[PDB]
């Protein structure tokens, strides 16, 4: 339970666009989220940033497209 | 009625139909002013050669090309990055 | 900032809270000019007495009043009398 959940802590497929939608100049609102960090997987729980998604449809932490699946980010 | 039929079998406004067999994202259809729309699609091998081309996707960049909204061949229409549930009625 | 809290406290962006319990649709805010937009907001008797009021369903007509949009009193988001998923962005 968080007092300070906001619409930029979202999944990994947020970090895919990371400046199409983040819609500053709301408030802070109180609801359940994740912590500090192990930012929201595709369902569930929300696991740490090394193996969170690759967002298309978000594939797992395992796939090569030459772009190794990694945290956050890829190899593209 | 501008076809594009197989994977590689274009028929124009104006009869004219022709064989392509591209690798890209192609321009299909644009409007000229400066904004209108423009609907791109992509012609891609999908077998073992390159004479065995597909349609893969259809991009339709509308409404002063701000919305894009893409069709996969699997369904799966999904308007700026994000699924769309169907039916989908708006303005223009 | 105007807030529309509880069933019936209105406070105005200059200040002026006061207290209403209607049942109707009521204009809360809209532009001016011939288009731009207006929000509505259904406040009507959710209790017992009419003195027990509740805020229902806000109603958002933007783009030139040609799309509606409906917020419901259980989630329920839809555009033009169309479920929608969430999140919805567009160029508006
Ligand atoms: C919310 O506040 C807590 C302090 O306990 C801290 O995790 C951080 O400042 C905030 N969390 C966010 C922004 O996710």
């Amino acid at each position: 339970f968080l007092y300070n959940l906001t619409t930029c802590q979202q999944t990994c497929r947020s970090l895919s666009e990371a400046d199409s939608h983040c819609l500053e100049g709301f408030a802070p609102v109180d609801g359940c989220g994740c912590p500090d960090h192990t930012f929201l997987d595709e369902k569930g729980r929300c696991v740490p940033l090394a193996k969170c998604s690759c967002y298309g449809l978000y594939l797992e932490a395992g796939d090569v497209v030459r772009c190794v699946c990694r945290d956050g980010r890829l190899h593209c | 009625t501008c076809a594009l039929e197989g994977g590689s079998h274009i028929t124009t406004f104006d009869g004219k139909t022709y064989t392509f067999h591209g690798d890209c994202y192609y321009v299909l259809a644009k409007g000229d002013h400066n904004d209108s729309y423009a609907l791109l699609g992509e012609l891609a091998p999908c077998g073992s050669t390159d004479k065995q081309t597909c349609l893969k996707t259809v991009v339709l960049l509308a409404d002063k090309k701000k919305n894009a909204v893409v069709f996969k061949s699997d369904g799966s229409v999904l308007l700026n990055q994000l699924q769309v549930n169907l039916p989908h009625v708006t303005a223009s």
